[PDB]
């Protein structure tokens, strides 16, 4: 008994992981989206005349760019709630099936992104906590008493604006359309290579690619003799005599291996 | 110790004839030589009278003769394909007259788009699978000239319903 | 259930052992300190849950956490307190007064079936025992303390009337707790203690253990030299470890003339591989070789010296005239003040060990070696060749 | 074609594409008493999130206004997700990873027995 | 580490021995050819050389030949030619039974299995079908032959019977061996399988399916071999990868890739020199040496010209290799272990040998390979450093870039 439970454990581990390279495959399909975005306009004026050059197509392209991804994002809100409830990270579960069956609004989709992280938020406390002590008193780390994880997290936290300067940094070298345009007419008050606007999580996101890639490493008639004839032959008659000895291994160590080869409450 | 003699053999009444002499030098055969694809080593053989006979024990190259054209270039042989008497033959790249070769496909390709000046048009038309073996790059071709008794590996590239034939064996 | 478990462990336990003494059950049960750990084949569900077989019987013996106040005034007064062995000793060959504070358990015995010794249970069994110390073992799915006879219990009971009864099966724990169950007790490192022969020394040397004393007149029941081993789990502190093992491999070198003479070479050989392997544990530069500094190197060697060494490289002296430098020789290259420069192979090595250090004739190691006796001298001369040709190169 | 226009249509792709990719996820996890990993369950939510965060940068920038071109507020989500798997995350599965290769090489073994 | 060429050609691959026979009559008033040593006479056969071994007591030899095809035996006692015997077709494999050169067997190419004795060529038999390895069973005297067929034929010399043929669930066998301690017999398939046999009984104790995940190409077992300790097991790929196993447990402990894309013909087990955690996997280029534990390079050799065939003294650090050239090479290790008694004084001349030597530490991979792998873009990195018609990637990299395409 005490063997299917770890089992099915091992399932539901695998079913995590599996889950985790999948959601990085939505990470690598939207890399190109998150580069393209970081070169769009980054005011109302250039944005205008960004619509000038072809007016006609970019509306098209602007409303489908819209439906897009209103939908998609609408997806996404869908499977974080029933994500964080099937995993017990809401548990009003009430509430939850009533924000799956509701259509929203993208002012209506933010409210509940700012919903969703607040309660990540208090179960990641919880969590570290938990996991935290444990490893700790496996290690003897309680018998000692190497920060706790959650304590660690809220410290990384509170250096907001180091970790801030790290997403600034522009090292792809990206230039926003129409950026020496706002930079000369006084447009981008944040400015007035480390720019604020560009987004870079290029290290953050190779990490990702190369612990995915790490992990896929280490898991992966008669005649001529053509009848065979049972007479004895003279001439090799004797030809060798057996050894008397025999296998050096006793014979039921040699019937024991060969079995096994290629594979009050006791307990 | 090879002989060629027809005395150890039964007769055709199926009597077992005796050993009437010991093996005699004018009835001699001497051990196969199994060449194979490998830098050209030939060794000779002193045979009967002032002749002499070359065996080719290894050789990579040898002179192929396109017959549509009529035109003979020298070539790299590839491996052994599939050799008619036997397929173990063929496994070890075992050369023997009337094995299927692929030999490299570059100078017949430079000789054709030279002469021709194409890569008019009626002449230059060639057969459809012979222009599928140029785009792969080798040829398919069959072994005309004895190794083991001349020591050279000429033949000739297959077409037509040679061509045909051994593609579907393949 | 318990009793039928406890006899398949003594068998285990008691069969490598010459004589064992009944003694040792009363070790194992009432002692604090002691821990026992059995290594099991895998269970099959359908068994019913049958008392199994031992396989790899491990017993431990914590030791250390000693003040640094008791140390000092035991070592003044030169008595040793029982138990904790391997701090008591450690301290007195080293005098290190740190040590003994450090929280260490002793391997008393590993015994394995000897139907299946050299199979790799044996070291199976060590490598999870470090894990479970070093604090690998966690359980993931989100007390075994008995109540003692209650004083209440005692007053109540008369010496007529009292019913002495086995303990009610509710009570008792189970026999065998997996490694997550039980947390482990917090230890820097974890020692061994026994006779030194090759076949046991080439396990523990597997196993990362690194020498730090060997005892050097033999015990008289067995004739071999008690040879003391540690390790430090990662995560510790190696420090400490790498000056003993610094320290003793210096020490051996010295006393192979004395009294390991007999030892062979090859033998000898892997005493000092083991404890290089100790260098290599820390990546740290802090502690490193020095190479030998010229003027260092004429204080040992005079120039006519090494003039009589160039010329045996040439072979134009016999070899009795470079007979008397030798010794140095080999206590530079051991000590590694030769440096990058000189490396030779496992035959040469033995060979300058030998003579250098063992004292042995050429003729003995031709015999130990199994080679001949031309062999092991050319073997030898190339050997002053690589050395002469260094010393020309520091010139 | 506008430099607009081309990178117009390179973000329309990438969010069909994603859209798809995650329909074949909600259906499998969908499809899947099976208790999880707390641990594991966190770090595959919480990058849920960064993901999340990252395509409000994305739609803070799509739109034509731009009133917050610098993403802050997605900024921060993002820089709150991130923090989580780098520091709080990676280092306590590390101390756990034993167990867990030792369970899933359990549920494997045992899987291939009942083949 | 140090590699000495004892004997062996020393000219370039691209110039072949032949003409360095004709150069060597115009080249005899060097002085190299003088100081040249050669260690055993006439260590040569006309044009090639197929398979070595060497006597279980250590004083001799024996080698076969291309043509015309013979059997010479070296007498090391006194570093010469014992005596060359022709034969009616070229060798494909052979054993000697007996501790010294007088006993043996040899399975030729046109199916015929020949017993060589003392004086001279004593019975010929025939298996039914082609041969493709032979092994000999000490304790049962029974000859084991692979075959082209999925039967695996048994021929026992003490009865001079043959015996009912094992029967495989696969056609082709490509080499055969048994396990000293156990007498396990392993079978080499075509098919990327392994089949092992209990010889006491007749049975399948169970067969092994190797698994390579860098190529998904199909590769075929070319040869296999018991460690003494009775426990280990090594394979040989088509594909040029060598596996490790503990045969308890099915997964490989071990895969090291020699990166040549070239069948392994050789496995040796170097565990009799010294440090026993060493291996040789032999291919058609390059002989490696690396340690069993961690898969580390600790030696190669790159002899000019084909091998076919690798030897190892046992108790010394001399290896053999039977090439496609005109001599047979001789190769020293001194790191590994001390020269061979009959070579006692090798170790004077060590500064006078050749001391041969980046080609074995890294992975060949040819031009169409990159394509396959989509690392043109990387042509002229640091990352490709090109040789020859190819480039040389690092495993690790290899790896990676392969599960990736």
């Amino acid at each position: 008994q005490s063997v299917q439970r770890d089992a099915s454990k091992g399932y539901s581990i695998l079913q995590q992981t599996k889950l985790f390279d999948n959601i990085i495959d939505l990470r690598i399909k939207l890399q190109k989206a998150v580069i393209a975005a970081n070169k769009l306009p980054l005011t109302t004026e250039s944005w205008e005349e960004a619509k000038m050059d072809d007016s006609e197509e970019t509306k098209r392209l602007l409303k489908e760019n819209e439906k897009l991804f209103n939908n998609l994002f609408n997806r996404l809100i869908n499977f974080r709630i029933k994500f964080q409830l099937g995993d017990h990270i809401t548990q009003n579960e009430e509430v939850a099936k009533h924000k799956l069956s509701k259509k929203r609004s993208l002012k209506e989709l933010y409210q509940e992104t700012n919903s969703l992280d607040s309660e990540l938020k208090e179960y990641r406390t919880a969590v570290l906590n938990k996991w935290s002590t444990k490893v700790s008193s496996a290690s003897g780390n309680a018998a000692l008493s190497n920060l706790p994880a959650d304590v660690q997290v809220e410290n990384q936290l509170s250096d907001m604006s180091r970790l801030m300067k790290r997403t600034k940094l522009n090292r792809r070298n990206i230039t926003p359309l129409y950026f020496q345009k706002d930079c000369a007419n006084g447009r981008l008050p944040e400015l007035i290579t480390e720019n604020p606007y560009v987004f870079d999580d290029e290290d953050f996101y190779r990490v990702l690619l190369n612990d995915l890639i790490d992990k896929k490493i280490s898991n992966a008639k008669a005649s001529k003799g053509r009848k065979l004839n049972y007479s004895v032959q003279d001439p090799i008659a004797n030809y060798e005599a057996p050894i008397t000895s025999g296998y050096k291994w006793s014979d039921d160590q040699i019937d024991e291996f060969f079995a096994g080869l290629l594979g009050i409450q006791i307990f | 110790g090879i002989s060629r003699d027809s005395r150890h053999k039964r007769s055709a009444t199926g009597a077992k004839r005796a050993q009437f002499r010991k093996k005699r030098k004018f009835e001699l055969g001497r051990q196969p030589a199994n060449t194979k694809i490998g830098a050209k080593r030939i060794h000779s053989v002193r045979t009967r009278g002032g002749n002499k006979k070359y065996r080719a024990l290894r050789i990579e190259t040898g002179n192929f003769s396109w017959a549509s054209e009529g035109i003979s270039k020298k070539t790299r042989i590839a491996g052994v394909v599939y050799h008619p008497s036997n397929n173990e033959l063929v496994r070890t790249n075992t050369l023997t007259k009337a094995a299927i070769v692929q030999i490299d496909a570059t100078p017949f390709r430079q000789w054709f788009e030279a002469h021709y000046g194409q890569t008019r048009a009626a002449s230059a038309k060639i057969e459809s699978s012979v222009e599928s073996q140029f785009s792969a790059g080798r040829l398919y071709a069959c072994i005309s000239s004895r190794p083991g008794q001349s020591g050279r590996c000429d033949g000739y590239i297959l077409e037509g319903e040679e061509l045909a034939f051994y593609l579907r064996r393949l | 259930v318990s009793e039928n478990f406890l006899e398949k462990m003594m068998a285990l336990y008691v069969s490598s052992h010459y004589k064992n003494s009944p003694n040792d059950l009363q070790l194992m049960s009432d002692a604090p300190a002691h821990k026992l750990f059995v290594l099991l084949p895998p269970i099959d569900p359908k068994d019913g849950g049958r008392i199994p077989d031992p396989l790899c019987v491990i017993q431990i013996a914590l030791e250390g956490e000693i003040s640094k106040e008791s140390v000092r005034n035991s070592l003044s007064r030169g008595q040793r307190a029982g138990g904790d062995l391997i701090p008591w000793l450690i301290s007195q060959q080293f005098q290190d007064e740190e040590f003994a504070s450090l929280s260490g358990a002793r391997i008393v015995r590993i015994a394995t079936n000897p139907e299946y010794a050299s199979m790799g249970y044996g070291s199976r069994a060590i490598e999870l025992l470090r894990d479970y110390f070093e604090g690998k073992f966690t359980d993931m799915s989100e007390d075994y303390s008995i109540k003692r006879v209650s004083d209440k219990e005692l007053a109540k009971t008369n010496l007529l009337k009292d019913d002495v009864k086995l303990r009610d099966a509710k009570t008792l724990p189970p026999l065998l707790l997996k490694l997550s169950e039980q947390p482990p007790h917090y230890l820097h490192y974890l020692g061994v203690s026994y006779g030194l022969t090759q076949s046991l020394h080439k396990f523990w040397k597997n196993n990362s253990f690194v020498p730090v004393y060997l005892r050097q007149t033999a015990n008289d029941l067995t004739g071999e030299h008690t040879c003391v081993m540690l390790n430090v789990l990662e995560g510790r502190e190696s420090n400490w470890l790498v000056e003993f093992a610094k320290d003793f491999r210096k020490r051996f070198l010295s006393l192979l003339s004395y009294d390991f003479h007999k030892f062979t070479a090859v033998q000898a050989l892997s005493v000092i591989e083991s404890s290089k392997k100790a260098q290599d544990l820390s990546d740290d530069e802090k502690h490193d070789n020095k190479e030998l500094t010229r003027t260092h190197l004429d204080d040992i060697f005079s120039p006519f010296d090494l003039k009589r060494l160039d010329s045996y490289s040439n072979n134009l002296l016999d070899y009795h005239v470079i007979g008397d430098m030798i010794p140095m020789l080999a206590l530079l290259y051991f000590g590694d003040k030769m440096g990058d420069s000189v490396k030779l192979s496992s035959v040469q090595s033995a060979i300058l060990l030998a003579i250098g250090l063992q004292r042995k004739n050429i003729d003995t190691i031709a015999k130990e070696l199994n080679l001949p006796s031309n062999q092991t001298i050319a073997m030898f001369a190339k050997i002053m060749r690589k050395m002469s040709q260094y010393f020309r190169q520091l010139l | 074609m506008s430099e607009l226009n081309a990178l117009l249509k390179d973000i329309n792709g990438s969010l069909t594409a994603t859209s798809e990719s995650l329909e074949r996820l909600s259906g499998i996890y969908s499809n899947s008493p099976a208790e999880k990993v707390s641990l594991l369950s966190l770090k595959n939510g919480s990058m849920l999130g960064y993901i999340n965060s990252l395509l409000m940068l994305i739609g803070n920038r799509l739109d034509d206004e731009c009133k917050d071109p610098s993403a802050m507020d997605a900024r921060e989500r993002s820089i709150q997700h991130r923090v989580v798997l780098e520091r709080g995350v990676k280092p306590l599965e590390k101390k756990l990873a034993y167990q867990l290769d030792k369970l899933t090489r359990a549920y494997v073994k045992m899987e291939k027995e009942y083949k | 580490v140090s590699v000495y060429q004892v004997s062996g050609t020393n000219v370039s691959r691209s110039l072949p021995d032949w003409i360095a026979k004709k150069r060597k009559r115009q080249l005899k008033n060097d002085l190299e050819y003088q100081n040249r040593v050669e260690l055993i006479q006439d260590f040569e056969f006309s044009e090639a050389s197929n398979k070595i071994k060497v006597s279980r007591d250590g004083q001799y030899c024996m080698a076969t030949g291309t043509y015309k095809p013979q059997i010479h035996v070296y007498d090391f006692a006194n570093l010469s030619l014992k005596f060359d015997r022709h034969t009616d077709a070229e060798n494909v494999d052979f054993t000697i039974l007996s501790d010294d050169w007088t006993k043996s067997v040899h399975l030729q190419n046109d199916r015929s299995i020949q017993f060589q004795n003392k004086g001279g060529l004593h019975y010929t038999t025939r298996i039914p079908k082609f041969g493709r390895s032979l092994v000999y069973n000490k304790v049962n005297c029974d000859l084991y032959v692979g075959a082209s067929g999925n039967e695996l034929y048994r021929l026992n010399l003490e009865k001079g019977r043959f015996l009912n043929p094992f029967k495989l669930d696969t056609e082709g066998v490509n080499h055969v061996s048994i396990n000293e301690v156990n007498g396990l017999l392993a079978a080499g398939t075509e098919t990327n399988v392994v089949e092992f046999w209990d010889p006491r009984s007749r049975s399948r104790v169970s067969k092994l399916y190797l698994e390579n995940n860098i190529d998904n190409r199909p590769f075929q077992v070319t040869t296999t071999s018991f460690r003494n300790d009775g426990l280990t097991f090594a394979c040989g790929t088509s594909n040029g990868y060598s596996y490790i196993y503990d045969l308890r447990t099915s997964e490989p402990s071990i895969i090291k890739d020699q990166g040549y894309g070239f069948d392994i013909k050789k496995i040796i087990w170097l565990d009799n020199v010294g440090t026993e955690n060493k291996i040789v996997t032999c291919d058609k280029r390059i002989a490696k040496i690396w340690d069993r534990l961690d898969g580390k390079a600790y030696a190669s050799m790159e002899p000019s010209v084909d091998i076919n065939d690798i030897e190892h003294v046992p108790g010394t650090g001399m290896f053999f290799t039977a090439n496609e050239s005109i001599p047979m090479h001789t190769y020293y290790i001194p790191s590994l272990g001390p020269s061979p008694r009959w070579c006692s004084f090798l170790d004077s001349i060590t500064e006078e040998l050749e001391e041969k030597p980046v080609y074995s530490n890294y992975r060949f991979i040819t031009r169409d390979d990159v394509k396959k792998l989509n690392l043109t873009h990387l042509v002229g990195s640091r990352v490709l450093r090109a040789y020859m018609h190819g480039f040389f990637i690092n495993t690790e990299l290899y790896d990676k870039v392969s599960l990736i395409a």
